[PDB]
């Protein structure tokens, strides 16, 4: 999925926020890895994607 | 006259009071209140705390 850049820290266990509460929640004991990187040239057009 | 009986009771009461009063020491942690720890420390950190 894709989110805003300022919410990359929000994707983590023991987090609090909008997308955590109302878009996607991770478990506290989550084991694994997370990758996030600007997709401007992919999911950002000047007209707004 | 009979301090040799009284000292036993003194030692036991003193030991119990020390034991209960030890409930307030933080052991260097955030607090000695489990609810306070759970509230302030995110679950990942709260586990170790």
């Amino acid at each position: 999925f894709v989110i805003r850049g300022d919410e990359v820290r929000q994707i983590a266990p023991g987090q609090t926020g909008n997308i955590a509460d109302y878009n996607y929640k991770l478990p506290d004991d989550f084991t694994g890895c997370v990758i996030a990187w600007n997709s401007n040239k992919l999911d950002s057009k000047v007209s707004g994607n | 006259a009979l301090g040799k009986l009284q000292d036993v009771v003194n030692h036991n009461a003193q030991a119990l009071n020390t034991l209960v009063k030890q409930l307030s020491s933080k052991f260097g942690a955030i607090s000695s209140v489990l609810n306070d720890i759970f509230s302030r420390l995110d679950p990942p950190e709260a586990e170790v705390q």
